[PDB]
RNA sequence: ACACCCAG
């Protein structure tokens, strides 16, 4: 049982003997990956200022961040905190980019890896901003009274309050248990969740 | 083995009908030379050679697109084997009669296996960068990064990607399982309707479409997968 | 230390003793290029290998939110007083279980290992 | 070095003063016990080129069963014997007509000599050991029990209760370390004794095949 | 059938109130917990300032998870030894561990106390994200909760990251069971078709089936391991001065004689010079009884299997016989000499007249008469037995 | 922690801090500062020493914190070169009180393949496969005072009770019997290895069926179940049966001389019955 | 033949 198998596999349901730990089963909000195009996202990369792979020197290179779209060099950019919050913006208002599409960034290699073909494995998580949830009490009463009113879990990931994050995106984020405890003034664990 | 920190970059093109193929860069044991594992090619070649193969021939081209900061001496060490390793070699046309050589069609004239070694060099060797008569210069940079990944991990400056980190794993649903069966199947219905249009108009008869196509592959061989398991 | 490259045909130089004047010569093998040097070093090696690490630690880490911060330990030339601390975890670096300190504030890349 | 050299040339000598006696040769006790310091006194101290020569410990010894039945011990200068240096220490033995011989060498032999070591060995019997394997005794270990060489009358009245075959018993191979040691050939039977946690003393009896 | 019916009277159960501690065990099981944990941040903190010797014979990285590994394992043993000290002698599950019928004083300490540190190949908790156990941790955090220590117990429930880390033991538990079971099945198949045609001859030879001698006699002694118990030897541990007190048939000291042998009997040994030879000469060979078994045994482990049980088969014959310990016997020790000698003459092993098979038989059952000779001697029978 | 010392495998690999090549012809000027001191000191006249030396200079410093951990000196180091090379090299050693501890390679006068590179391949050829102190093929050793008398050795007074002692024990990784045997101050009785195969070639073949006996008990017994002696007998006498170790597979069981019908029941079926 | 599954 592998460390990342957190929220998308069971831990628990395997069967017995020649087969175990080689079928497994998904958890309860798993979602696999359906795939999509990566042209949307290669022709918003290139309208930004990120430079072409064929239009740099093999110089600049060392100081830039790579760019990876469905795993194929495309790029470098010069502005990689400006790229990751502009492109976690367009997800969570749903403008140009997939839900399902996973952007991670490694920044002790300085390397940008946009992921969108299928077969990978997501799960939603609610999002957390200056230590407070997105997910207000406004939200709660709305989905409450789900009927009769056309709001519904899909209103709920275009209002930009839940993301799907699969396992290579858990690598770079810092995913709060509860929001009972570990969220507010205490002795301080993680500041930046 | 004689590969210690072998490498690993399993390709497929989207929406291509050719299955994955593995380009493994291995570096060799103490008992450092760097080696490839091209498809379609019986025995390893040296990776200076594909990268001269590539149109790449100078080691200032080369270097720059393997080594992108060439203050550190430490990656420009472990790349010195292989540059002396591939002495021999100094032009383009040498190294793809070099790869030919070692093919698994051996060719007759120098021209045959300079031409089969610049297939192999653009249609097998990373379908995913590029398929296309001028997609070289992306491919060496992919290449590029493929070394530079390695000489990383000798170096110990990143940590080896383990095989059972499941973020490294896509799971096959309906979706792209019934594609790779329908890959096939059209092109086999596409296949037969050519030789079954191609001998009624050798004798010039002519021929009528919708007779022409049989409703039976598709049918047949969507029914006997998902039934037989195969 | 550091080898240049070709000017007339773009390889790599290569160490080479001549007789005339006995001083170290970095002669191009693949061409006849001729270079006189003045570093009069070949190879070096590190066996115990204590590499800077502070070097080689990226400067824009210190905006990683799953990295832990502290207020303890305040920024040198800078004057700020959270900083991310963080082990490398590296092979060719002994025990590599020391901690790295980098400063948090915006245009500000230092790094001490204390 | 020369302290390290005297020491090891005693050690060696008396592992193989051990091993003569062991064998049943004459030997008196005397040169068993021999402490290192009158080693030193009696033989010297510098063997780098000096008094105590490689070829100065030459050890003659002989049988209490029958007294014209002899030993040789050779300790050759160069660390690799050949041919030649073979033929010269038969020749003294065709001098001197005693036909076993050991010949301690220090860095192992030739090919050739390992073949001519066998060439006349149903005239004279010749066996080798290296420098390191007789600089420590190894019947003294207690992994190794008490090996007891059983005459061929014993042999027969063994066979003889036990209602068994030669190849019956069980076997010990003739390069064995334990049989090197002992001087043993092929056709021999080995009264071996160990301990037992279980029945106390227990014989049982080893082949050379 | 006995106990199963009274049991229907008695009765046996268990329940949550087999399991709950009271107010202070868990007070004392926190405070364990919680001087713990301070005890490995402490370490951390020596540890990532460069304060932390290492220790000889391995790197910095593992002295510090020996370290932690040694403090989180004290933890453990001390809040389980806390648990089971206030455990009442109704608690049920006690009643089932100190029989032993199911369960181990382990099962006690994770239920009530802790779970402890939980390990994955060996070691802890492995980095398997960059350089995190989970994602809800900070990076590089080799402390107690992150790296798989378990601060809760199965009574009061695990957090969701302590259960995802126990998922993780228990799957290599299942795991290890899977991969032990096709390999020791491989390993019992080699081992017994190479020797399966082995077989005990009518002449006691063990030979194989080609007909070459294995053992000479089935376990060197040509005794099944059916009818063989664990036994002590009597004439190992004990000094020279000891040996000789307790194994010495003292001729002189008359009152002792009088008070341990009757009068008749007494009267024939002091009188007799004979016996007291023959006395003297049970004691010597008693000597070369106790030199051999100095060879045999050099670490004086004198628990030894051996197939009569000596000192037991002795309290029956004092059962049987009524034998009063009080009043003095009526047993002449050159008697007891004479039927030692006896018995062992009529105890074959290796049976012939040969001199090769009577030394085969004097050694096969070499190690019996020695504790024979110990336990029938003439001096524990007029004094002990 | 004598005997620790020079049974240890030690390596230029474990002292030498970093190791540099240079070129500077004339010995009385080099681009490294801190040397041209004893250099000179080294160089008056020292007979042989200068010559029509090659130019081709290997500088190789030892960092002081290994070395004092291991106890060494240029002394034993540089007859070691003298021994191991000869006089194709000279080596030019400094003062210990120095805070660069500075070693000079330099090789022979009258010296096809160039000096630039036999200069590297030699340099790689003294921190791989040349031994300053102690015996090959062992990678650690170390010390460990016993408490259970497993490893405790265990003596006879003159009273006769059995005194259990604390003596020193080492344990080491990786095996080579037949020279730690020959190494003074090391008991020649009690020394073992867990290594089946060189007992066997060192020790004899009872030998090896007594330290089969001894690692079996051992691996079996740890978990304190108990099995009778009388089945370790019969398996260490059945494997140790023929003078060779007859290991349980293939390759030992269905190689001697029983018959072939339980040979082909074993493994190999039909490879055995070609063979019959 | 393959999948699934029971027991240790
Ligand atoms: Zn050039
Ligand atoms: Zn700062």
């Amino acid at each position: 049982l592998h460390n990342t198998l957190w929220g998308m596999v069971c831990p628990a349901e395997t069967p017995e003997g020649h087969a175990v730990g080689l079928v497994k089963n998904l958890a309860l909000m798993a979602y696999i990956s359906v795939g999509s195009q990566p042209s949307p996202i290669l022709e918003f990369l290139e309208e930004w200022s990120m430079e072409n792979l064929e239009e740099i020197s093999p110089a600049a290179i060392a100081d830039a961040t790579k760019i990876f779209v469905n795993g194929c060099w495309v790029g470098i950019h010069k502005d990689p905190e400006q790229l990751m919050n502009t492109l976690r913006k367009l997800r969570r208002q749903m403008d140009i980019i997939v839900s399902e599409v996973s952007m991670i960034r490694d920044i002790r290699e300085r390397e940008i890896r946009i992921y969108t073909d299928a077969g990978r494995i997501c799960r939603p998580l609610l999002i957390v901003e200056k230590q407070k949830l997105l997910l207000k009490k406004r939200h709660i009463d709305q989905l409450k009274e789900r009927e009769y009113n056309n709001y519904s879990w899909q209103d709920l990931v275009a209002s930009g309050v839940v993301e799907y994050i699969d396992t290579l995106e858990e690598e770079t984020v810092m995913l709060a248990m509860t929001p009972d405890d570990l969220q507010e003034k205490e002795v301080a664990y993680c500041s930046t969740y | 083995s004689k590969y210690a920190y072998t490498g690993e970059c399993r390709s497929c093109l989207e929406n291509s009908s050719r299955p994955t193929s593995t380009i493994w860069v291995s570096m060799l044991a103490r008992g450092q030379r760097i080696v490839a594992t091209l498809p379609y090619i019986k025995q390893e070649v040296p990776i200076i050679i594909v990268f001269r193969a590539l149109g790449f021939v100078s080691d200032r081209d080369i270097l720059e697109h393997i080594i992108y900061d060439f203050e550190d001496p430490e990656m420009m060490e472990m790349v010195k084997p292989s540059l002396d390793e591939a002495f021999v070699i100094q032009e383009q046309n040498v190294a793809l009669n070099f790869i030919g050589s070692r093919g698994a069609k051996p060719g007759v004239t120098k021209e045959k296996r300079i031409k089969y070694a610049k297939e192999v060099l653009q249609k097998e060797m990373l379908p995913h960068v590029g398929v296309s008569d001028f997609c070289e210069t992306k491919k060496a940079y992919f290449l590029g990064y493929m070394v530079h990944r390695l000489l990383l991990a000798a170096l110990g400056r990143r940590e080896l990607d383990d095989r059972d980190h499941y973020g490294n794993k896509r799971l096959d649903l309906a979706g792209p399982l019934l594609a790779f069966l329908f890959r096939g199947m059209f092109k086999n219905l596409l296949k037969e309707v050519r030789i079954y249009a191609q001998k009624f108009i050798d004798r010039g008869k002519d021929f009528n479409l919708e007779l022409a196509i049989k409703t039976r592959i598709i049918s047949d061989g969507l029914k006997y997968s998902l039934a037989t398991g195969n | 230390v550091g080898i240049r490259f070709c000017q007339e045909c773009n390889n790599m130089l290569y160490p080479k003793e001549d007789k005339e004047n006995r001083i170290l010569l970095y002669a191009c093998r693949n061409c006849d290029y001729q270079q006189e040097a003045d570093n009069s070093c070949i190879y070096v090696n590190k066996i115990t290998h204590e590499v800077d690490e502070l070097t080689q630690i990226i400067a824009d880490v210190s905006q990683d939110p799953t990295l832990p911060r502290t207020e303890d330990h305040p920024c040198q030339k800078c004057g700020h007083k959270e900083a991310v601390f963080f082990q490398s975890h590296s092979a060719r670096a002994e025990d590599a279980m020391r901690l790295y300190y980098v400063c948090t504030a915006p245009h500000c890349g230092h790094r001490w290992t204390e | 070095d020369d302290e390290e050299e005297t020491y090891r040339l005693w050690k060696i000598r008396k592992t193989i003063m051990q091993l003569c006696h062991d064998r049943g040769y004459l030997v008196t006790q005397d040169e068993l016990d021999q402490t290192l310091e009158e080693f030193k006194a009696q033989f010297g101290d510098k063997p780098s080129e000096g008094r105590p020569r490689r070829t100065d410990l030459t050890v003659l010894v002989a049988h209490n069963d029958d007294p014209t039945d002899q030993m040789f011990v050779f300790f050759p200068e160069e660390p690799k014997v050949g041919i030649k240096t073979i033929k010269v220490y038969c020749q003294r033995m065709q001098e001197e007509n005693i036909t076993r011989a050991l010949i301690v060498v220090q860095q192992g032999m030739t090919p050739s000599a390992k073949q001519s070591l066998v060439d006349m060995a149903p005239k004279y019997i010749l066996e080798q050991f290296l420098q390191q394997e007789l600089l420590i005794n190894i019947t003294e270990h207690e992994l190794v029990p008490e090996h007891v060489v059983m005459t061929k009358e014993e042999v027969t009245e063994l066979l003889a209760r036990y209602k068994l075959r030669e190849n019956q018993l069980p076997r010990i191979q003739a390069g064995d370390p334990v049989a090197r040691y002992f001087g043993i050939k092929r056709g021999q039977v080995v009264k071996i004794i160990r301990p037992s946690e279980t029945a106390g003393r227990y014989i049982t009896y080893r082949l050379v095949q | 059938t006995v106990i199963n019916n009274w049991l229907l009277i008695e009765g046996h159960t268990i329940g949550i109130g087999d399991s709950i501690a009271d107010s202070k065990t868990y007070q004392d099981i926190q405070n364990t917990i919680k001087k713990a944990k301070q005890d490995v941040i402490e370490v951390i903190e020596k540890a990532h300032n460069n304060e932390l010797e290492p220790t000889p014979g391995n790197t910095l990285r593992q002295t510090f998870e020996n370290q932690v590994n040694r403090i989180l394992n004290d933890a453990r043993d001390k809040t389980g030894s806390s648990a089971q000290k206030s455990l009442s002698e109704y608690n049920n599950f006690k009643s089932m561990v100190v029989s032993g019928a199911k369960g181990s004083k382990i099962n006690i300490s994770q239920v009530i106390a802790v779970v402890g540190q939980q390990n994955v190949e060996g070691k802890r908790i492995p980095f398997g994200f960059k350089h995190r156990t989970l994602p809800h941790f900070i990076k590089d955090d080799y402390g107690p909760e992150s790296r798989g220590f378990v601060e809760n117990s199965y009574l009061a429930g695990l957090t969701p990251t302590e259960f995802f880390f126990h998922a993780m033991g228990g799957r290599e538990g299942l795991i290890d069971t899977a991969v032990k079971t096709a390999e020791t099945g491989y390993i019992q198949r080699r081992l017994i078709k190479s020797m399966e045609s082995v077989m005990v001859k009518y002449d006691a030879t063990v030979r194989n089936s080609i007909n070459q001698v294995v053992q000479l006699r089935y376990g060197e002694d040509g005794l099944a391991g059916e009818s063989v118990e664990f036994q002590n030897l009597a004439t190992l541990k004990p000094s020279n001065k000891a040996f000789e007190k307790k194994f010495r048939f003292d001729y002189t000291n008359e009152r002792a004689l009088r008070r341990t042998l009757q009068e008749d009997l007494v009267k024939d040994v002091l009188s007799n010079a004979h016996i007291q030879n023959e006395l003297e000469r049970e004691f010597e060979r008693m000597r070369e009884d106790r030199e051999v078994l100095r060879v045999i045994f050099p670490t004086g482990d004198s628990k030894v299997v051996l197939p009569c049980n000596l000192l037991r088969m002795i309290w029956n014959a004092q059962k049987i016989f009524h034998i009063n310990p009080r009043l003095p016997s009526d047993l002449h020790p050159i008697k007891v000499v004479e039927g030692v000698k006896e018995l062992s003459k009529k105890l074959v092993i290796v049976n012939g007249d040969d001199p090769l098979s009577r030394q085969a038989q004097e050694n096969a059952t070499l190690l019996f008469n020695i504790h024979l000779r110990s336990t029938l001697c003439s001096r524990r029978m007029a004094e002990e037995f | 922690k004598d005997i620790l010392c020079r049974l240890e495998h030690t390596t230029l690999r474990k002292v030498t801090a970093n190791t540099a090549i240079y070129y500077d012809p004339n010995p009385q000027s080099t681009v490294v500062a801190e040397d041209q001191e004893w250099v000179n000191v080294y160089y008056e006249m020292p007979d042989f020493d200068v010559a029509r030396i090659s130019p081709w200079l290997l500088r190789v410093e030892l960092d002081r914190k290994h070395m004092t951990d291991r106890k060494l000196t240029m002394e034993q180091i540089a007859e070691k070169i003298n021994a191991g090379f000869g006089d194709d090299l000279n080596c030019i050693f400094n003062d210990d009180n120095a805070e660069k501890l500075v070693l000079r390679i330099r090789i022979m006068n009258s010296d096809k393949m160039d000096d630039d590179v036999f200069l590297r391949c030699i340099e790689s050829n003294m921190l791989t496969d040349m031994t300053l102190q102690g015996i090959e093929q062992i990678s650690k050793v170390y010390m460990h005072l016993p408490q259970t008398d497993n490893k405790k050795k265990i003596i006879i007074t003159e009273d006769g009770e059995f005194k259990a002692l604390q003596e020193w024990i080492l344990e080491t990784d990786g095996v080579s019997l037949m020279r730690v045997l020959s190494e003074k101050d090391v008991d020649p009785v009690r020394t073992t290895s867990n290594d089946i195969v060189e007992i066997f070639t060192v020790l004899g073949i009872e030998a090896v069926r007594k330290a089969l006996e001894r690692e079996l008990y051992h691996v079996i017994s740890f978990d304190g179940s108990y099995v009778n002696y009388r089945h370790l007998a019969l398996l260490c006498d059945t494997m140790t049966c023929r003078g060779h170790l007859m290991a349980i597979t293939r390759h030992g069981v269905n190689r001697q001389d029983t018959g072939p019908l339980m040979k082909c029941s074993f493994e190999e079926t039909v490879d055995v019955l070609m063979e019959a």
